[PDB]
């Protein structure tokens, strides 16, 4: 008290080329309280060989942590951002936009 | 004009047996420290992390961190009873200190209870938020009244410890935190905003420091639909931005993205769309 829900934004390093090394970014920020499971995702899994952020927090108080992986692209491949935290019911997956990225003003 | 050095800790208590502590050390929004609580040392993240603050010293405060990180801890774990209603529960704290091209520094110490603003020390006091009512009044007066001397240091380090080490880590750090870095742009489409109309989005990313102005053109025309998004982190301190424009079916051809930067000078990045379209 107060809970507040995080805010998931995805997007790429590098233009989105098949078969060119790349750097996929998952940041997320707003939320409260810390305690929080993020995941990034190839084809469902978790992506086991990350990068984070240490841990910190805005003006606010809220906490934000920035997420990152090389990664290289294929036609095939389907890559996301899994987050749960108390404040969602289930945990929410956003879905790698190659073109647009997947971001939330 | 004005940058900051900020500790920030984060204490997590998950139940009256368990608790987490971590916390870092920021130059404005550059992460120049880390704490290996598996050992209780500092991490130094850049070759000059240490400014010029000699080994002896750092030596000193890594020995009150350890120090700090557990009795605060315990004391807390000690305070809060049985409980197990206001279990789980998180305590901010951001001390730290700000230099400012005209005026002397400040220094601040906050603390917050479950996200809300609980107290803050002033220069000698500490001083409950209105906006957080008895446990605030509670905590501050133990805090003035038993832990006086811990007051003394923490004064001693907000106010005098914190500017002379960020003085000297700006000047350590000095050909890196002044890096102009150049970025690159790329075009895509996006999702569709209605029928017979077109997305078309401008990529920007790479640059430093964070300052950039991007609009859609045509030829010399600077488009009215351009949108600009928020400015997003990337590792190893750069960031990225993306700039998108709704355009009627059969007009994207002649459409360009124009991206002015400081590291750029006169020498403005211009892309030309396509197609995908
Ligand atoms: C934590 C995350 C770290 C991240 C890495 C950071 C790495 C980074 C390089 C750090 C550089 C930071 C710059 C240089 C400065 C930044 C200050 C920061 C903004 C302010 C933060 C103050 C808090 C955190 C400490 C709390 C005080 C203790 C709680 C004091 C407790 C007791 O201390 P005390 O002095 O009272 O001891 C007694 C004394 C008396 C006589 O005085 C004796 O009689 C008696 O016997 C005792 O000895
Ligand atoms: C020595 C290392 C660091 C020192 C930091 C000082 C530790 C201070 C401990 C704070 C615990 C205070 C919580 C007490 C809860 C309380 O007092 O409850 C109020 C209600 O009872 C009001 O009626
Ligand atoms: C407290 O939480 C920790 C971490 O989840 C757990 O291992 C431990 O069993 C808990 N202790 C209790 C509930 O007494
Ligand atoms: C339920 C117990 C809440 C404890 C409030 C924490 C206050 C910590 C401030 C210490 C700053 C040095």
């Amino acid at each position: 008290a107060i809970q507040r829900t995080p805010k998931i934004q995805v997007y790429s390093r590098h233009p989105a080329e098949n078969g060119k090394s790349n750097f996929l970014n998952c940041y997320v920020s707003g939320f409260h309280p810390s305690d929080i499971e993020v995941d990034l995702l190839k084809n469902g899994e978790r992506i086991e060989k990350v990068e984070h952020s240490d841990l910190s927090f805005s003006k606010d108080w809220s906490f934000y942590l920035l997420y990152y992986t090389e990664f290289t692209p294929t036609e095939k491949d389907e890559y996301a951002c899994r987050v749960n935290h108390v404040t969602l019911s289930q945990p929410k997956i956003v879905k790698w936009d190659r073109d647009m990225g997947s971001l939330v003003p | 004009e004005h940058v900051s050095f900020h500790v920030i800790q984060i204490f997590s208590f998950v139940n009256q047996s368990w608790a987490r502590g971590q916390g870092s050390g920021w130059l404005d929004e550059l992460q120049t420290h880390g704490w290996d609580s598996e050992s209780g040392t500092i991490i130094f993240l850049h070759q000059w992390s240490k400014g010029q603050f000699s080994n002896e010293e750092l030596s000193d405060l890594e020995l009150l961190f350890r120090f700090y990180l557990f009795g605060l801890t315990r004391e807390i774990q000690d305070h809060a009873s049985q409980d197990y209603s206001k279990y789980p529960f998180e305590v901010q704290v951001k001390a730290g200190c700000e230099l400012h091209s005209g005026g002397s520094p400040e220094g601040f110490f906050q603390v917050a209870f479950n996200g809300l603003d609980l107290l803050s020390f002033q220069q000698t006091t500490w001083v409950p938020s209105p906006g957080c009512g008895s446990l605030a009044q509670s905590v501050c007066h133990l805090l003035n009244h038993q832990y006086e001397g811990v007051t003394e240091t923490v004064y001693n380090l907000i106010r005098s410890t914190c500017p002379r080490f960020l003085l000297g880590l700006l000047d350590a750090g000095k050909m890196y935190v002044h890096r102009q870095v150049r970025p690159e742009a790329w075009l895509s489409s996006g999702p569709s905003p209605g029928p017979g109309r077109l997305q078309l989005v401008c990529h920007v990313s790479g640059f430093y420091p964070k300052p950039v102005w991007v609009m859609w053109m045509r030829g010399e025309q600077e488009q009215q639909g351009t949108q600009l998004g928020d400015i997003l982190p990337n590792a190893n301190g750069t960031w990225y931005l993306r700039a998108t424009l709704d355009v009627a079916d059969g007009e994207a051809a002649g459409l360009s993205c124009r991206v002015k930067h400081s590291s750029l000078e006169g020498q403005d990045i211009i892309l030309y769309w396509r197609g995908s379209l």
